[PDB]
RNA sequence: AGAGGGCGUGAAACCGUUAAGAGGUAAACGGGUGGGGUCCGCGCAGUCCGCCCGGAGGAUUCAACCCGGCGGCGGGUCCGGCCGUGUCGGCGGCCCGGCGGAUCUUUCCCGCGCGGGGGACCGUCCCCCGACCGGCGACCGGCCGCCGCCGGGCGCAUUUCCA
RNA sequence: ACCCACCCGACCCGUCUUGAAACACGGACCAAGGAGUCUAACACGUGCGCGAGUCGGGGGCUCGCACGAAAGCCGCCGUGG
RNA sequence: GGAGCGUCGGGCCCAUACCCGGCCGUCGCCGGCAGUCGAGAGUGGACGGGAGCGGCGGGGGCGGCGCGCGCGCGCGCCCGCCCCCGGAGCCCCGCGGACGCUACGCCGCGACGAGUAGGAGGGCCGCUGCGGUGAGCCUUGAAGCCUAGGGCGCGGGCCCGGG
């Protein structure tokens, strides 16, 4: 099941990382990096995962089929969205809400995408803001 | 697992759980079963009634195999045989009654605890109880002595 | 489906609001009666004496039913018979108090704890001030402040006691249902006596604070409540 | 000294027994050695039963 | 213009000084590190007036602001870049410490990545 | 300062099972929920028993389960046992039963199913009856363990019948001064 | 050589000095403030950001829509077929289904009343199709609805970017 | 958190003791070392497996052991406890 | 002419005691939450005929069980409707459900907290080695050492800066 294998995994997984009074989890398709039942990519029959695009521009959503897990090669199905921020969110929203897929997730999936589109903020602009650089 | 044991948690504390009025000295009672009569008597005669004293007859060269006589109760006599002897019987219509060699299964005596199902038998055994005999007859069977 | 249910839910809503109104009105009239009852009690004690005094006579009024009992010394070095009675009056901490109905049994229990308590016959006002300022229910064994009558009712409403006012009338007149209203009240945690005491260790009669001071328990109440 | 209920029990560790403790760390090495030696003896008694007589 | 945390309440501490160990002052062999005394007579262990204090759970921090740095964050000791990307979805509540043992080349690699993701770093201007 | 004894303020009952096994712990998650959300006290009793020790949930023999359902009226029901169902070789004819158990031994399983019996797991019982309706909640004999024969008024304490811890029974292991009248005295 | 032949690292006790501070109730300590130092964070305004909105400037293509393609989800008609649970029918695998049995038979066979193997029988495990039911995350195929991506269409009261 | 000042508080620890700041003992200072272990037997508690059974030893069959002196299996599965 | 003694007033002084409030922990609550109405709860809902301003014309009770935000109603026009959240717009929503849900988690209410000998629990306290595991760290500097540098933790301790 989901729950059974969460019992096996909850405290032992290689992906987990305690330390410094927090805990985290590094398994893929965990938006929110939580060592939670809810937010765990590997356990659930239906899964969401919002990674950045390898291009450096844009976001990828990562659904999981249901067709056939057992066959991880075919299980996840990726989809780049490289659109005008506000649009990107909405496409993710619909993917999640209007497909009735992992409805629990969804707002977390939006915030992730949002943060990713923040990431691709401008590094040069940040440098200018921190230091006035006036009159030596 | 020392990790789990008590001395890890006693570290720091002086007496190590043995108190500081009285201490952990070596052998304050005497070693072992010392004082069975004097000064440990009460424990002996309120948890071991009858430790001290002889009783009964000596027996010099005891050999246990002479007195070997493992028992079995009617309770579970049919257990000795395959269910399909107890089934091909309550059937058959000859009034046959299947044999149960108890000595084959490793019991010499047949004692008589328990209800025996109304279903004839021939019990071969080295020894029988009185009651075990009676019950067997009441089922409509026959006890059989064997050497 | 939809508009039928909605109206049914609105109907329900209203039937509650009506009932709330009703029970409120009962509470309001119950008080008004108790106002008249205490008035009538007060006057008709004076009435009596004046009438004895008109004749060459005396009106010995009733001995009191009910008394407040404050624990006025601490919890160290206290005899086992005292200590037990003090935890049969629920007077565990120092300066805890309880109402206590009087009778041969009860009075003698106070006699066995005399130099450990100050006590006597509370006023009407005393019963109000104690209940309103420091009225705490025992509600599933959790000391809980009587913020609403929904608390009192929930617990004591099986006796006809449905509000703070009813409670005050049960305590003060020592009704049938006193035991159950009095036990419902968690014992009164009062502060220290402002202006101080006279002497903790000696009896009232002989200058101190302990023992029966009858009328004068009300002064002490005000300086502690 | 005995304390409230238990078998009034006699252990036999009064002689110098730790001088004569016999460990079994051999045993695997032993078990093999027998087994080799066994297979050798077969091979020597060529078509004869390994058993014996 | 540094990274503000989500909520920056008033941390309020019950005790600021270190509890120190009895007679750690008098002797170089005794270390400051707290030890409960277990001595049969002991001014300290029996709570006399005027002595060094004994730590209780009484002094405990408020749970909202326990482990809260002055800045408002909690630390999280990042060890390499991959380990940062965890904090991505916290950033407003946790910051990143970089480890002592991390090299001055890849110390740099972490810092700029945290700057993309807006995770505040607690020892950035350092190795150089 | 207040006078209460803080002596028996902490109740010592279990809360969870002490075991770490994952399947039992799932049953606990299920029956916690049911316990709290249903009115059924069956769920509460069952929940309570899932936290108990091996000792404390003794095996229920098939014959004991038979006779308890043979009782008049509890017919067309389901027997429930938080322990295990074992065989009785000293019973023969096994009626067709309905059973819940955390375990049933392989023999006991065969015998029951051969009869036309149904065996249920505890997750299955919940779906079948979440408020424990139409159940016979049994238990194995708690005081079966040979352990208990040493418990009580000590041996050598008049009118006790309490097995002493003895290395080996036989002519000359106890049965002298303090059991015979001939040797000192007897209790 | 801040590794110099008892030389890797080089703690503490203890000593020398350099700098700072103090000094008649032995010192040292707890609590509480003050003063001074040491560094650390600033600010050469820290007025901190983020949504949405209104106005004002500037800039790319859209979104809304259809059209073509791909991928995904979910659905019932269980429609068609694969899939498997409980039941019933085939006694059909039963010898082309094996093990087990103190069930039987030495009508059998082989080896010497016994051993091995058949042969009955019972228990257990497998084929054939039909019917009912849980139609079960155990899958496919079409159809439907919805979503997303790519490309077509749409050139600008739109949809974006930026200040 | 370094130093200094001041007000209040404040006897030296360890220990045996009814009682220790004691005119009771041990202690100049620092470093490293330094004391409830293991085996056997019992009992109770708890966890797991199987359950009228259970069991593994001892022995054997599988390997030159890289990991193995492991791991696996045994009409020995039960002589036997 | 008390700062003495005996008798008595007011007033004021402060303990870790009492009261109110904060914060930490422990205990208790058949505690709550795996996603729903509902605050002395004292029902909800088919569905069929007969009808309608009818209703259920019961206590100075002072009242809880029955009444004045509607039951039928505004719209389509005496007859019909009284409709669907992929949209009632929401203080309750039974169609789907946390920002919250490491269920060894999270949350709420009360109460309480001296301690030798002794017992038990928890230690994301600490040391050394082993199986796993961190696509860990490390000559672009590991361990150790030192530090009037910055912090965290009630604490065991820990983490960073510089050397
Ligand atoms: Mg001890
Ligand atoms: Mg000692
Ligand atoms: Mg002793
Ligand atoms: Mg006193
Ligand atoms: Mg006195
Ligand atoms: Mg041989
Ligand atoms: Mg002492
Ligand atoms: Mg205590
Ligand atoms: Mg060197
Ligand atoms: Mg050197
Ligand atoms: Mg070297
Ligand atoms: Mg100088
Ligand atoms: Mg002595
Ligand atoms: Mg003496
Ligand atoms: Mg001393
Ligand atoms: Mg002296
Ligand atoms: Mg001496
Ligand atoms: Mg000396
Ligand atoms: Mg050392
Ligand atoms: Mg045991
Ligand atoms: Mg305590
Ligand atoms: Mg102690």
């Amino acid at each position: 099941s989901a729950h059974l294998q969460w019992m096996v995994v909850r405290n032992c997984s290689s992906f987990l990382i305690k330390r410094n009074k927090q805990t985290y989890s590094t398994e893929p398709n965990n938006l929110k990096a939580r060592n939670s039942f809810r937010y765990n990519g590997l356990i659930h029959r239906k899964t969401v995962g919002v990674e950045p695009a390898a291009d450096g521009k844009g976001v990828v959503v990562v659904m999981k089929r249901r067709s056939g897990q057992r066959k991880p090669a075919t299980s996840y199905v990726r989809t780049t969205i490289n659109k005008n921020a506000r649009a990107t969110l909405s496409s993710i929203r619909h993917m999640i809400r209007k497909n009735k897929y992992h409805p629990d997730l969804r707002m977390a999936a939006i915030r992730r995408a949002s943060a990713i589109l923040r990431s691709q903020k401008p590094v040069m602009v940040k440098r200018k803001r921190t230091r006035p650089t006036k009159s030596s | 697992p020392s990790r789990l044991r008590k001395t890890r948690k006693l570290r720091g504390h002086v007496s190590h759980g043995h108190g500081r009025i009285g201490k952990h000295r070596k052998h304050p009672g005497g070693r072992g079963n010392a004082g069975g009569m004097h000064h440990h008597r009460i424990n002996f005669d309120k948890y071991h009634p009858g430790y001290f004293g002889k009783v009964g007859m000596r027996h010099y060269h005891l050999k246990r195999n002479q007195s070997f006589c493992p028992t079995v109760n009617l309770d579970k006599l049919w257990t000795l045989v395959s269910e399909q002897t107890r089934v091909n019987a309550a059937k058959n219509k000859t009034g046959a009654a299947p044999i149960i060699d108890v000595v084959r299964s490793g019991y010499y005596k047949v004692l008589g605890k328990g209800k025996l199902p109304k279903q004839p038998v021939i019990v071969k055994a080295k020894f029988f109880s009185r009651r075990a005999e009676e019950k067997i007859k009441g089922v409509g069977g026959a006890c059989v002595l064997v050497a | 489906n939809f508009a039928e249910l909605k109206i049914k839910r609105l109907r329900k809503k209203f039937a509650q609001k009506m009932l709330r109104k009703a029970r409120r009105k009962l509470i309001y009239e119950k008080a008004k009666h108790y106002h008249k009852e205490y008035r009538q009690m007060y006057r008709t004690e004076i009435r009596m004496a004046r009438m004895a005094r008109k004749a060459g006579n005396f009106y010995v009024p009733a001995e009191p039913k009910l008394a407040f009992v404050i624990r006025i010394r601490g919890i160290n070095g206290v005899s086992p018979k005292v200590r037990k009675v003090l935890q049969l009056l629920r007077l565990r901490q120092i300066f805890n108090g309880t109402f206590v109905k009087l009778n041969k049994a009860s009075i003698n229990m106070l006699r066995i704890v005399e130099p450990y308590i100050a006590w006597g016959y509370p006023n009407l006002k005393s019963v109000n001030e104690l209940i309103y300022k420091r009225g705490y229910g025992k509600i599933n064994k959790k000391r809980i402040a009587l913020t609403d009558n929904a608390l009192i009712a929930r617990s004591l409403g099986k006796y006809g006691i449905i509000c703070m006012e009813d409670l005050i009338h049960e305590i003060y007149t020592v009704g049938k249902r006193f035991k159950e209203a009095n036990n419902f009240l968690w014992p009164f945690k009062l502060s220290s006596p402002r202006g101080g005491m006279k002497k903790k260790t000696t009896h009232f009669v002989e200058g101190e604070d302990a023992g029966n001071r009858e009328d004068q328990i009300n002064r002490l109440i005000r300086r502690m409540n | 000294a005995p304390s409230r209920n238990g078998m009034i029990l006699k252990p036999h560790f009064h002689k110098d027994w730790q001088r004569r403790v016999a460990t079994w760390f051999n045993q695997p090495a032993r078990k093999i050695r027998r087994r080799k030696a066994r297979q050798a003896r077969a091979r020597r008694i060529a078509p004869r039963p390994a058993s014996g007589p | 213009a540094a990274l503000r945390p989500l909520v920056k309440p008033k941390i309020v501490k019950k005790r600021t000084k270190k509890f120190i160990r009895h007679q750690s002052d008098r002797y170089v062999k005794i270390k400051r590190n707290w030890r409960k005394p277990r001595g049969i007579d002991n001014r300290v262990r029996r709570r006399f007036k005027g002595q060094i204090l004994m730590p209780n759970i009484g002094y405990g921090s408020n749970k909202k602001t326990k482990h809260m740095l002055p800045s408002g964050f909690r630390k999280f000791l990042v060890h390499n870049v991959k380990e940062l990307e965890v904090l991505l979805m916290c950033n407003k509540s946790y910051c990143a410490e970089i480890a002592h043992n991390v090299s001055s080349k890849n110390r740099k690699a972490i810092v700029e990545r945290a700057a993309q993701l807006a995770i505040r770093v607690t020892n950035p201007n350092a190795r150089l | 300062g207040v006078d209460i004894r803080h002596n028996k303020d902490r109740k010592v009952r279990r809360k969870e099972p002490k075991s770490q096994d994952i399947y039992l712990r799932l049953l606990v998650k299920l029956y916690r929920f049911l316990a709290r959300r249903t009115n059924s006290t069956f769920n509460q009793v069952v929940l309570k028993r899932l936290f108990m020790s091996r000792t404390n949930r003794p095996p229920l023999s098939l014959s004991r389960m038979i006779r308890k359902m043979k009782l008049p009226g509890r017919e067309g029901k389901t027997a429930v046992v938080v322990g295990t169902i074992t065989d009785d070789v000293r019973v023969q004819e096994v009626p067709k039963l309905k059973v819940c158990a955390l375990r049933v031994s392989s023999r006991a399983r065969s015998r029951i199913l051969k009869a036309g019996g149904k065996i249920l797991t505890f997750d299955q019982l919940a779906l079948d009856s979440p408020k424990g309706c139409g159940t016979v909640l049994l238990s194995g004999p708690r005081k079966g363990r040979e352990v208990y024969r040493h418990f009580g008024k000590a041996p050598g304490t008049p009118h006790s019948h309490t097995k002493p811890y003895v290395r080996s029974k036989g002519r000359k292991f106890e049965r002298a001064r303090g059991r015979r009248a001939s040797r000192g005295y007897k209790n």
